[PDB]
């Protein structure tokens, strides 16, 4: 859905909080220290 | 093996790596689909033909 800037991609998988498209979502989680996560 | 009914067109099969079965790539060969998403990505149109 184009390149995301700002946020970091995971391995892990979770519950889809915030929906940007082609099965990637986003959400505020904890790291260690609190940063916005991308994941599928 | 279900009691003898097959189910073979309809389960998945491995080999093919969008994992859908034979009635499922029957059903999406027949529609043929236009504008699925993003595919330009701003930078087709520039090659242009
Ligand atoms: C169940 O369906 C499969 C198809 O997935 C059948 O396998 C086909 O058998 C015929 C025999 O006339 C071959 O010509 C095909 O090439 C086979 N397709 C394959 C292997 O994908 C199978 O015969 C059916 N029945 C049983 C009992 O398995």
């Amino acid at each position: 859905a184009g390149c995301l800037i700002g946020a970091e991609y995971v391995n892990n998988s979770y519950e889809c909080d915030i929906p940007i498209g082609a099965g990637i979502c986003a959400s505020y989680q904890t790291q260690t220290s609190q940063s916005i996560i991308a994941y599928t | 093996y279900f009691g003898g009914f097959n189910f073979s067109q309809i389960l998945p099969d491995p080999s093919k790596p969008s994992k859908r079965s034979f009635i499922e790539d029957l059903l999406f060969n027949k529609v043929t689909l236009a504008d699925a998403g993003f595919i330009k990505q701003y930078g087709d149109c520039l090659g242009d033909i």
